[PDB]
């Protein structure tokens, strides 16, 4: 998320300075016994091509051209995000964007405005409260 | 010799954690006594 992230901008080689987001799910790990923080997922990759050394014609300054933009989507939650979509891109001269059709994710959304109410249990209901229970 | 202490009886039934248990027992005779 450092260069811009519109459709409407071509990404550039040198990213500037905005600098790289932090999750907003953020934790560590602890596995190998030391902490492990975790903190940031990408949304756009680029492919550069240094045109004119390709060319073997021209050297000095050569900054590569962005030839294609892999986009990519998440959902983000307090807890938790994973994409909702990704999508290629490439760019015209005059830097208009052409698109390829994304592609959309949906994995299971916990949530508990979901949630239902009770029910009594008369394939159990005596068999527990302190002793009456063992299992 | 041979002759009866005492003894104790159960039910596994889940009754409730405190409902009704309720019986009555006897020994119609140890006909055998003395």
């Amino acid at each position: 998320g450092e260069r811009d992230i519109s459709i409407n901008k071509i990404p550039t080689f040198e990213g500037g300075t905005t600098g790289w987001l932090a999750r907003p799910d953020m934790f560590s790990r602890y596995d190998f016994g030391i902490e492990i923080r975790n903190r940031r997922l990408c949304h756009q990759v680029l492919g550069f091509h240094r045109l004119e050394a390709l060319n073997d014609r021209d050297v000095t300054d050569e900054i590569p051209v962005l030839v294609n933009r892999l986009t990519l989507d998440y959902d983000l939650n307090n807890s938790v995000s994973t994409l909702v979509a990704v999508r290629q891109v490439a760019y015209e001269t005059d830097g208009s964007p052409i698109t390829q059709p994304p592609l959309e994710f949906d994995y299971q959304r916990f949530d508990t405005g979901s949630i239902p109410g009770w029910q009594e249990m008369p394939q159990l209901e005596a068999f527990n409260g302190y002793q009456p229970y063992q299992m | 010799q041979r002759r009866i202490k005492s003894v104790s009886v159960s039910l596994p039934m889940l009754v409730g954690p405190y409902e009704d248990v309720c019986a009555q027992l006897t020994q119609t005779s140890s006909s055998y006594s003395t």
